């Protein structure tokens, strides 16, 4: 709900396309993608945890919601990215941030606070925002990878909205995931 | 500070120390208490310095209030200041072209609401039913006192359908001396008491209370519980104080940087 | 602070603001720079307070140095001060009865080595071949200056087989004014330059060098700090880490050394 991930989308872009930029209008669309996928994942995780034991949203409920919202190959890779971040976070340790402990750019702490604030469940486990951050980061990285490819195919160094449009509508699974947005 | 000496990180080394060396450590503990006492006087001088600087800060805060309220117009020098930094190649020009002027829009609407909810710690305390109430916030001020030692934060509200109060006041009484019962623990000013403010809610607008079924009244989550401070109720006071510190030390002096979101956390 | 304005948290809200409201925000950005300038004056006054309080802190530190070196005996009051807090029953009695007095053990051996290595950040900088050198540390002092603005840390070493220097000095030149090219980022005094000290190593004792001659990991690289812009990449982060280590020693370890020696201060 109007949350901005622009700084984290930008850092993911520099990992995926180090010498590629993104216009502000294209950044607003990327934020709409992440916010919409977050709301659908959280709403499904909230439904699975409505009468859960202790009404708990953990990485289990996120993972199940991930399989329901995301299409085939996107879901399997998002799942693998989620378990990897939780595994790395579990064995991690100056005081490091939760995202750096999970090897992620998307904010684990803020996503934990947004999940708690939305009242999706009585309790939000520490592993749920780690898993969710890895999924949203993976989805952003996939969209930015193909948008950046479309940008330079158009002989550009800056991702414009039309580069985001073509990247999504020409990928079967990303198009079905983000059609409504 | 670990009050349980047996939980000291180097307890085994301390225990093995010869007796004459132990008594030298005991002298350093005594000297450490004197160092802390001097530190207490330092923090008292800093507190007086903060009081002294209120008059110096006051005109920049006053002008900000007048700008937010629409009581004064920006000057040419102020218009020539970039709304955001780090914009290159016509980016700033296009920003100013994105929305035509609206003469019906006066001052800066929702300035303090936006600033408060962009700070991560204060955002956690703001619920959805607090958002339209904080829209009526016209100013947030803070002042410190020497006797009794502490500070207050005052929230100024325009006439609104939620409560009759113009100003909601939160006051913290601070202790600047070391606890005579635990002198080694002193690490700066500490809270003795938090004093809130009675909110004169209009009918059915009290978002801080709700009934549960006998029928009893319990606390509901709301930012405005900030104005009703209290086993673990002592940590709740420390969390309340930490929010008060963030507002006084960080948000009030740099409000517009939270309004724009130029100040960010990564926690 | 987000230098890239397009990455500001509330950029889209800013972008949607009508032009006349945007210009009011620009007035607030200009006013914010004036607020920061006054804040810089506050930190200068705090620096003067720290210098003024040196005379009172130094005598408690001087007495601590004399105790550590064995140059004066603990008084009755000092012996009657508990070596640790939170001791129940016979635990303090058994502690004093746990190790017989050793007249050959003079002062407090390894006091500063133990205190420094119990702090988590400084412990990371101490390698194993640095340990026997830091055993000769007799005192660690700090003093601040107004012109040039900054502070120094002095490491006093007893006669040792590693180097001839009695005192190793680390100096930080600090900037107390906001960057005129980026005034909104100012958040306190910032390091301009760190100046170390030439260590006169004895033959074959230079733990900062290895043949493999290349740089070796050692705490004593603290005395060959990174260069600044005019004395030359990511060397600016190396300068900040060195400054942060200097801050920990001056602000935390030196005023509360015995609490790190015992391990009563924990993270």
């Amino acid at each position: 709900r109007k949350e901005s991930y622009s700084v984290y989308i930008y850092r993911v872009l520099k990992q995926v396309h180090p010498d590629t930029g993104v216009s502000s209008k294209a950044m607003s669309i990327m934020n709409s993608f992440v916010n919409d996928v977050f709301e659908r994942i959280a709403a499904e995780a909230s439904r699975l945890a409505h009468y859960n034991k202790r009404s708990t949203i953990s990485s289990r409920e996120i993972q199940t919601a991930v399989r329901l919202i995301l299409p085939g190959e996107l879901a399997k890779h998002a799942v693998s990215e989620g378990t990897k971040a939780v595994t790395k976070y579990t064995s991690s340790k100056k005081a490091k941030s939760r995202s750096s402990r999970a090897g992620l750019q998307f904010p684990v702490g803020r996503l934990h606070r947004i999940l708690r604030k939305g009242n999706y469940a009585q309790r939000v486990g520490a592993g749920a925002p780690v898993y969710l951050a890895a999924v949203l980061e993976y989805l952003a990285a996939e969209v930015l990878e193909l948008a950046g490819n479309a940008a330079r195919d158009n002989k550009k160094t800056r991702i414009a909205p039309r580069h985001l449009q073509l990247a999504v509508r020409n990928d079967e699974e990303l198009n079905k995931l983000l059609a409504g947005v | 500070f670990q009050h349980m000496g047996l939980l000291s990180t180097n307890f085994d080394m301390i225990q093995a120390l010869p007796l004459n060396v132990k008594q030298r450590v005991c002298a350093l503990k005594n000297l450490q208490m004197k160092t802390i006492q001097i530190e207490s006087d330092f923090y008292k001088r800093v507190h007086e310095l903060e009081i002294e600087f209120e008059g110096k800060f006051k005109s920049t805060f006053d002008q900000r209030k007048a700008i937010v309220a629409g009581e004064v117009e920006p000057t040419k020098e102020q218009i020539d200041t970039p709304i955001l930094e780090g914009l290159e190649g016509d980016q700033l020009a296009e920003l100013y072209k994105a929305a035509e002027a609206d003469p019906s829009a006066k001052g800066i609407k929702d300035f303090w609401l936006t600033a408060l909810r962009t700070h991560d710690l204060v955002a956690e305390a703001i619920e959805e039913h607090d958002v339209p109430i904080l829209s009526y916030l016209t100013d947030v001020t803070t002042a410190a006192s020497k006797d009794p030692a502490g500070f207050k934060i005052e929230f100024h509200f325009a006439t609104n359908p939620y409560f009759k109060n113009q100003v909601l006041t939160k006051t913290y009484l601070l202790g600047f001396d070391p606890d005579a019962e635990a002198p080694l623990q002193f690490d700066g000013p500490h809270v003795i008491r938090a004093v809130g403010d009675t909110i004169e809610w209009e009918d059915g607008k009290n978002v801080t209370k709700k009934a549960v079924k006998l029928t009893k009244t319990v606390k509901a989550d709301s930012f405005f519980n900030f104005f009703e401070p209290p086993e673990q109720a002592e940590e709740f006071l420390e969390l309340d104080y930490e929010m008060g510190q963030a507002i006084r030390d960080t948000i009030i002096p740099r409000a517009v940087l939270f309004y724009t979101g130029e100040l960010q956390s990564d926690d």
